[PDB]
Order: C-alpha cells, then structure tokens, then sequence
C-alpha cells in the first residue's frame, strides 16, 4: 500500500534533502 | 486580453530563463520547482518508477490514496526534499490517473494538493524563509 | 498566498502532464505548444536568428519604435502561423537584450506591447483560423 | 533596421511556415 510508498517517498525525500 | 497577456507571459518567463534572466519571483520559484522535480525524479528514477508502478488508483479511492502517501511523507515534520516528494508525487498521480484514463480526477488532485500546501506546509514554508530561500538552496 | 499556492500547483502539474504527452488544460496546451515552436524556429534557423538579434539596439526612448516596425513588417502582408511563432521568438528576444542592457524594466512594457498587438492586429485573424486550438492541432 | 529585421524575420517565418 499506500501508507507505507508515502515512507519509502519520505527515504528518497530525507535523503534529497540532504543538497537542502 | 487577460487570456492574451497570460500567453505572452508565459513564452517571455520561458525565454528569459532560458538565459539565466526570470521573468518574475513567481516565474522563479515555478522554474526552480519544476526543475527540483526533474532533479528529483532523475536522482531516483528506479525507485521513483519503482514505487509509482505500485500505484492502485481509482476514482472511488483516489483521495485516500492521496492522503495516506502526504501524511505518510510529513508524519515526523516538512523539510524541502519533502516537498518536492509532495510536488512529484501529485505529478506522478495525475500521469497515473491518466495513464488509466480517468482524467476528471486531475483537478482534484490540484485542489487537494493546493489546500495541503495552504493548511499544512505554508505555515512551514514562511518560518523556514520562504519560497525565494528555495529558490536559493535549489 | 492561497492564489499563489494554487498556481504553483496547477503550473507544476501542468509541466508534468506535459513530459509524458499530456495536458492539463487547453491555455497550458497552448503554452506548451508555442515555447516549443518557438524553441524550434531558433534552433532551425540559429544562425540568422543569432545574426538579425545582435543588431538590435534599445533605449528606453526607442524601444517602442523598435518593436513597432519590426511587427509591423512581420505582418506586412498578412499572417500565418509562421509568423506568429516568429512574433513570439522577436518579443522574447527583445526583453533578453533588454536585460542584457540593464534595462530588466523594459521587459513589463515589452510584454505589454505584445499583448496588445496580439489582441488588436492578430486576435482577428487566429479567430478566423479556428482560434488558437487550430495551432496545437497544427504543431 | 527595425524595418529591414522585420522582413528578413518574415524569410523565416514563411520559410517555418510552409510544415504548418
């Protein structure tokens, strides 16, 4: 599901913010 | 007339930062978030193909889908790569929907996502320097 | 901020939609249509447009003249697609001079200046044409 | 001049014109 492609986009999204 | 001026607006902001120039703050911010996605998407395009493939969209469910990917992505707090995760995901939802021919849930996709971004990630956005220190950082 | 927000939004779905062939209205298909028309008049024709556009030469007090009289023998004798997109690619390269000028003010009176032309000297005609859906047909 | 960029412009746009 839904909930846990919203956790593996928050891994990609932490680990983009890292340049932020 | 309005209609007219916002082509003209358009091609000129596109021109422009084409060579470095902008247009306007807005035009800068939508050229750094369009390209912030890019970046993104590139970045991570296995995963990124990988977990939109795994999308279950239909239209009764759409919205809880929608939901249960955003509260997921901020449950701990907002940072910048989070938003751009945001951004790109209600893209990738939009080309999914689409993809499956159900087009009358792209304009509620953009409602969602704009009331999101009003109620949940402006309060942030203003206490973190605004969308011009985005446009710095990117 | 709520305006602002909600078209940030619609622009950046708008962009996406358009990277795998689709669109999220007819004005942003348009748009779309007419930055990559102009991109191509450009690139096809690099060297004369790098050549007509180095002659160009603004002053706050010429700038008007100079936009005029170029428009005006664009459409001499009528109009075409062509010579839209041609319109488009002149405009936007006048506000890039302008900038390269230190003249960035220039740019708001530029864009002005073609919303005008395009509604009293090529509104008429685009209508006859079937209207602008006639052009993202036909690019 | 302004004139003469004009018409050689029109050598272009007639010249993209004729796909469309």
């Amino acid at each position: 599901w839904a909930r846990e492609i919203g956790a593996x986009a928050r891994r990609m999204a932490d680990d983009l913010n890292a340049q932020y | 007339s309005q209609s007219n001026r916002e082509l003209v607006v358009d091609f000129l902001s596109y021109k422009l930062s084409q060579k470095g120039y902008s247009w306007s703050q807005m035009a800068a911010v939508k050229q750094a978030l369009r390209e912030a996605g890019d970046e993104f998407e590139l970045r991570y395009r296995r995963a990124f193909s990988d977990l939109t493939s795994q999308l279950h969209i239909t239209p009764g469910t759409a919205y809880q889908s929608f939901e249960q990917v955003v509260n997921e992505l901020f449950r701990d707090g907002v940072n910048w790569g989070r938003i751009v995760a945001f951004f790109s995901f209600g893209g990738a939802l939009c080309v999914e929907s689409v993809d499956k021919e159900m087009q009358v849930l792209v304009s509620r996709i953009a409602a969602w996502m704009a009331t999101y971004l009003n109620d949940h990630l402006e309060p942030w956005i203003q206490e973190n320097g605004g969308w011009d220190t985005f446009v710095e950082l990117y």
